[PDB]
């Protein structure tokens, strides 16, 4: 498990294409990308026996 | 490559290209060689394993492949035989372009199982090309906006 | 036992076969697994040496 | 296993002398010896058992 939020149409240039398949789902959004985002991990964790 | 360059306070990404490969064959390392028969449900019986020596490396572990689909059914049928399923030692997702298909043989063991396969002894994976990303240098000229 | 090898000695016995001998030396000793179970580690040393 | 590559004189003035043993090998090398020479390690590994 495993959240990765990032900023959309940051430090992307006007007239940018994302890429995407044929579902219309944008793979790739336009700016960093993850390249600058927070990474939500490690949800919770209880003992275990 | 000279030093001579001004700082540009703006800059910001153009183009993005993307490679992938879809295709994920399911991996599966196992100590204990699934060709010999196993035991009976209260009697087990291992064998430990054979060298393959893939890709000029050779260790006793065996490698089998599956598809997706196939594992979870191959899973469900050797539920019975848990010491097996405990023998099984690291389980990975590679991509399906690498291996060749000739080189996967089929194994029979003592149960119908659907589609395990298992590499050959002496064989060499594919190398993955990249073509998405390529471009020519009049490309960039473009994207700089200077032609 | 003992080996001795290099000035240097240790109880751990040390084997040297071919690439090629090697699986099908597992396939023979397939009846024993504590034996294959107390194989402490392979190495992959050059000919040469 | 292990092997370590340096250079032969290597920041070794002239008229140094190596010391060496009765046999006559070199056992401490001019120059650097070692010092800055490469470490190769880790010949290979295979999954075990």
């Amino acid at each position: 498990n495993e959240v990765r939020i990032y900023p959309v149409d940051y430090n992307s240039a006007p007239n940018e294409k994302p890429i995407k398949a044929s579902d219309n789902s944008i793979l790739i959004d336009t700016g960093s990308f993850l390249n600058t985002a927070i990474t939500f991990d490690s949800f919770a964790e209880v003992p275990i026996l | 490559n000279n030093d001579d360059v001004i700082k540009a306070s703006n800059k910001y990404y153009l183009n993005n290209y993307l490679e992938q490969f879809g295709g994920n064959l399911v991996l599966f390392q196992s100590s204990a060689d699934l060709s010999k028969k196993f035991g009976t449900k209260k009697e087990p019986n291992l064998e430990s394993s054979k060298g393959i020596t893939y890709d000029y490396i050779t260790s006793p572990v065996n490698l089998y492949v599956m598809n997706r689909e196939d594992f979870n059914n191959f899973m469900d049928k050797m539920s019975k035989y848990p010491w097996i399923t405990q023998n099984f030692q690291k389980i990975i997702l590679i991509p399906a372009t690498f291996i060749n298909k000739d080189d996967l043989e089929a194994v029979k063991t003592q149960e119908d199982i659907k589609g395990l396969m298992t590499l050959k002894n002496d064989k060499l994976s594919n190398e993955w090309e990249l073509k998405e990303l390529r471009v020519p240098f009049e490309r960039l000229q473009y994207m700089l906006n200077s032609n």
